């Protein structure tokens, strides 16, 4: 259901369906297995949306507040995602260009679509 | 010479204390600081400043040594909205002249007789 709304260009309705996947695995998974791979896909793709559309503190939930303090899941890909939330808060045009070159094999091409639309809306 | 001191403020404050114990044409200069430069994130903000250059002279103040070519392509989008409603645009007329002159010289930098690109056997045809 998250692969539909990014074809349908519903990037704000796409934040509603990613916080519902993560609220069940802390009730059912804590992670196991089958539920351990559902939580890798949902904390790499809720970070590429809050820089795409950067919500105001009224409509920023207490679940969205927790994940952005940790940055400002594999050890290869956990290190390049703390570095990308910093640059768009510093508006660093040279920092964002060398990371898509070095995060293209890491993601899959559903997560490769959300990183393309951030680098344009900051440049 | 680099920008590293102005990026990290806390590192630069600690090393200075170590040693010592031991308006017409005024408007033209302010817009150069973000255009004759390497690259910025001011693009929607960079495009509006070039508009009220006095419009008799765009090419003298756009076609120069190093103007940001990422300030030339979003310059084309904002001068269209003026034309879609109303009067002809000094943003969009004089920046069609700048776009197509840089296109020719790179093809002038290209060789004469073109051979087809082949990613399977690239150097096998010739020393082209």
């Amino acid at each position: 259901a998250a692969s539909c709304q990014l074809l349908a260009r519903d990037y704000t309705g796409a934040l509603a369906v990613f916080t519902r996947m993560q609220r069940l695995a802390r009730e059912h998974g804590s992670a196991l297995g089958a539920f351990s791979d559902v939580l890798v896909r949902c904390e790499v793709s809720r970070v590429l949306l809050l820089l795409l559309l950067q919500p105001p503190p009224a409509k920023l939930l207490p679940e969205h507040a927790q994940t952005l303090e940790k940055y400002s899941l594999p050890e290869e890909l956990f290190l390049l995602l703390q570095s990308l939330v910093m640059a768009t808060h510093e508006k660093d045009t040279e920092a964002i260009k060398s990371l898509q070159v070095e995060m293209w094999p890491l993601l899959t091409a559903e997560q490769n679509h959300l990183l393309h639309l951030v680098l344009q809306e900051t440049i | 010479s680099s920008g590293l001191a102005q990026r990290h403020q806390r590192l630069y404050s600690l090393l200075d204390r170590f040693r010592l114990s031991t308006d017409k044409d005024w408007y033209v200069h302010l817009v150069k600081s973000q255009c004759w430069t390497r690259s910025d994130s001011a693009l929607l903000e960079g495009a509006e400043l070039v508009n009220r250059i006095p419009a008799e002279d765009m090419n003298a103040f756009m076609m120069n040594s190093e103007f940001n070519l990422s300030l030339l392509a979003p310059c084309l989008s904002l001068g269209m909205s003026e034309i879609s409603g109303g009067q002809k645009s000094a943003l969009f007329e004089a920046a069609r002249e700048v776009t197509l002159a840089r296109v020719s010289g790179t093809v002038q930098q290209l060789p004469a007789v073109h051979h087809v690109f082949q990613p399977e056997l690239p150097a096998e045809p010739a020393a082209y």
